[PDB]
């Protein structure tokens, strides 16, 4: 029996959470969820212990922490302290299509390689004199080479054949050159993979025109949230995609998109999806993939029933519902 | 009747500028173009461009070949407001058939400050810089644009739960000229959740504004939802009234004078470059003929479907307009 840190989160995280503990219970999953949760309080003694806890069971489930943005620059985002304390380096989403969710494009098939800990997320700013504000982007070659590393050994290990590199390095030469010129050391060693790059604003333009042409993506911390977006709404929006952070020993599983959802919480219509599908990862990573495979293929084959399906993907369906079909065909 | 400062460019650039100039004259606009070479020389634009823009005040500018030239021109007129309309066009079928949004890009500084540094072999670090004053400057425009062109709501476009104190900066801006005008309905939301929303059902935007590296990929992506830039508008608004009006796509080499290019693009950022000093008739009629002869079907340049020759297009626009009040 594993134990688990689970971070309930705000907005959604806390209901989702629960039928996450109804899938595992009647699964008969060995897991123990061991449960910390995190304030809105502008002390860290509550995400500081959530580290701690994580850095004990190695392994964690959570949900969105919602961010503040009117708080002083000295509160930060609780979600971005723990990646970085963590140093889980690598975020990853999956965004397939899948053919109970009808959109605007099919045969997607995209797995996205974000840097997780640097860029535009190094929480490093400054007013030099008032009204004139700085904020510092960090790239490193230690980091872009990790997570190109990884990128490339994802590929090779999953039989993809195309690696690209989202950039802006025709703008910021030196930092996003460096992240480029990373990939391309790696790319190296993989001949195997055809390594390609594009500029974000084009990729953004041919994901919504063209999205089959991407195989595997890699690209520093801010493009990853913005490509990670994109494809998600493409295939059906953020109640279907789960996502993983990645570290070297650490591993933290949540939702694609990392939304709170406060304007839809305790209404009992959530897509509980996504939340599901991490709860899987989360257990192919523990080694429990008959239990990950029994859960996942219930839940994806709720999908191909309309009537199941939540507002957000076109449905009347509340999560009970859906959790009830789930369960239903666990067997 | 006053007269533009055209810059027709390389390539396919002279022919879209051709095209464009027919159908200004079937239309009987007040307008008579000054053509003008901007190049990098000496670093500056040649003496000949910068005069007649401070005259005229008003450019169309088509595609130039590849320091940067759209650079050069920014800052030696202020141009500080990038705006992109973007619309579906009947006719010309995407995935996406009721996108009208206008994409508003603070134009000046943002990521593209311009600044880097190597602080230790393998550590680089790139500033983005924020301003209260050019961030006041971008959100002012954004809610005047609205009201001249009959917009209900403007949203600001920000990631300050992570850039808390620049991003956050832009915001309290935004903030500040919205409660000044309360005629035009004001919202915030995550670039992230921009991006989630935009690509499942665009019909819920309305004015976006943003800082300069949102905007730059914002206009894209919407730009992606319509057609291309092929068929897309931009303008550029700047210091002192100056304001010029663009193509975005490339210059076309393969195909530059054989009577083959697109010239929707251009000549929507000219229908755009009418409505900004007010000859809104003219406008509105050289984009119905426009949007008509798209709608049609009959002339359609090779880029958007069928094997139409590029004058064959101009000249449906050019009966279009004439038959039209
Ligand atoms: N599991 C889910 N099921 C259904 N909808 C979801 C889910 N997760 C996120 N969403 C939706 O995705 C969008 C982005 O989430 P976000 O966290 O901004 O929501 P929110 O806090 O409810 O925002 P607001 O309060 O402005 O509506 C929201 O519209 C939310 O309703
Ligand atoms: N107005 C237009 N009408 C028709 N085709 C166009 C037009 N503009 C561009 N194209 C086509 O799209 C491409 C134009 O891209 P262009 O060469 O101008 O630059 P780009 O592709 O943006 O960048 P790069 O110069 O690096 O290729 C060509 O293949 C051309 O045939
Ligand atoms: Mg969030
Ligand atoms: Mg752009």
């Amino acid at each position: 029996r594993h134990t688990v840190t689970m971070i309930p989160g705000d907005g959604i995280g806390p209901e989702l959470m629960l039928h996450v503990k109804s899938v595992f219970r009647h699964a008969c999953v060995p897991v123990d969820f061991e449960e910390v949760h995190v304030s809105s309080n502008a002390d860290e003694e509550d995400i500081r212990n959530a580290i701690m806890a994580i850095r004990r069971n190695r392994v964690a489930l959570k949900g969105n922490i919602e961010t503040n943005h009117n708080l002083p620059p000295s509160h930060k985002s609780r979600n971005n302290i723990l990646r970085t304390s963590l140093d889980l380096y690598a975020n990853v989403i999956h965004c397939k299509s899948l053919p109970g969710v009808v959109t605007r494009h099919k045969d997607i098939d995209i797995l996205i390689v974000r840097e997780n800990t640097e860029g535009e997320y190094s929480s490093l700013e400054h007013e030099s004199v008032a009204g004139v504000v700085e904020s510092l982007k960090i790239i490193t070659k230690a980091k872009s080479l990790r997570i190109a590393e990884y990128a490339f050994k994802l590929a090779q290990e999953s039989g993809r054949k195309k690696v690209t590199a989202v950039h802006k390095a025709n703008i910021m030469k030196l930092g996003d050159g460096l992240f480029l010129q990373c990939c391309r050391e790696v790319a190296a060693r993989y001949p195997q993979i055809t390594f390609e790059n594009m500029i974000v604003d084009n990729t953004t333009m041919q994901l919504v025109s063209r999205p089959q042409q991407f195989d595997v993506m890699v690209m520093p911390n801010l493009y990853g949230n913005i490509v990670n977006n994109v494809c998600a709404g493409l295939v059906g929006g953020p109640g279907l995609v789960a996502g993983a952070n990645y570290g070297h020993v650490y591993a933290v599983f949540e939702t694609a998109t990392r939304n709170t959802g406060k304007s839809i919480a305790n209404k009992n219509i959530a897509n509980p999806t996504a939340t599901l599908l991490a709860s899987c990862m989360m257990l192919d990573h523990l080694k429990l993939h008959s239990y990950a495979t029994s859960i996942r293929k219930a839940v994806l084959a709720s999908m191909d029933n309309e009537n199941m399906h939540t507002p957000d993907i076109g449905g009347q369906g509340t999560t009970s519902e859906a959790i009830q079909d789930v369960i239903r065909h666990i067997r | 009747v006053q007269t533009v400062t055209l810059i027709p460019g390389d390539g396919i650039g002279p022919e879209i500028s051709a095209a464009v100039m027919k159908i200004f004259d079937a239309a009987k606009a007040p307008i008579q173009w000054e053509e003008r070479n901007v190049t990098a020389i000496q670093w500056m634009i040649p003496s000949e461009a910068k005069e007649s823009m401070d005259k005229n005040k008003m450019g169309l500018k088509g595609p130039l070949k590849t320091p940067s030239m759209n650079l050069l021109l920014r800052k030696t007129f202020d141009l500080y407001a990038n705006v992109r309309p973007c619309v579906s066009i009947e006719g010309y079928k995407t995935p996406y058939t009721d996108v009208n949004i206008v994409t508003i890009r603070e134009n000046t500084e943002g990521e593209y400050s311009g600044i880097e540094h190597v602080i230790v072999d393998g550590v680089v670090q790139s500033i983005k810089l924020i301003t209260e004053g050019a961030s006041k400057r971008i959100a002012e425009f954004a809610f005047e644009y609205a009201r001249n062109n009959h917009r209900s709501n403007v949203t600001a476009v920000h990631k300050a739960n992570i850039m808390r104190m620049s991003d956050g900066l832009f915001l309290q801006k935004c903030r500040e000229v919205a409660e000044s005008c309360k005629d035009i309905k004001f919202n915030e939301m995550y670039l992230d959740t921009v991006c989630l929303n935009m690509v499942q059902d665009p019909s819920q935007f309305d004015v976006l504004v943003m800082p300069n590296l949102y905007g730059d990929i914002l206009s894209d992506l919407c730009a992606g939802l319509i057609g291309g830039l092929g068929v897309t508008p931009s303008g550029n608004i700047g210091a002192n009234g100056v304001a010029i009006f663009e193509s975005v796509h490339g210059t076309a080499p393969d195909i530059a004078g054989k009577d083959m290019a697109n010239p929707t693009a251009l000549l929507l950022s000219a229908v755009m470059m009418l409505r900004h000093m007010g000859l809104f008739d003219h406008a509105a009629r050289i984009e119905a003929a426009c949007f008509a002869t798209i709608k049609d079907g009959k002339s359609l340049t090779k880029d958007l479907g069928g094997n139409a020759k590029c004058s064959d297009f101009t000249e449906e626009i050019c009966r279009r307009v004439k038959d039209l009040d």
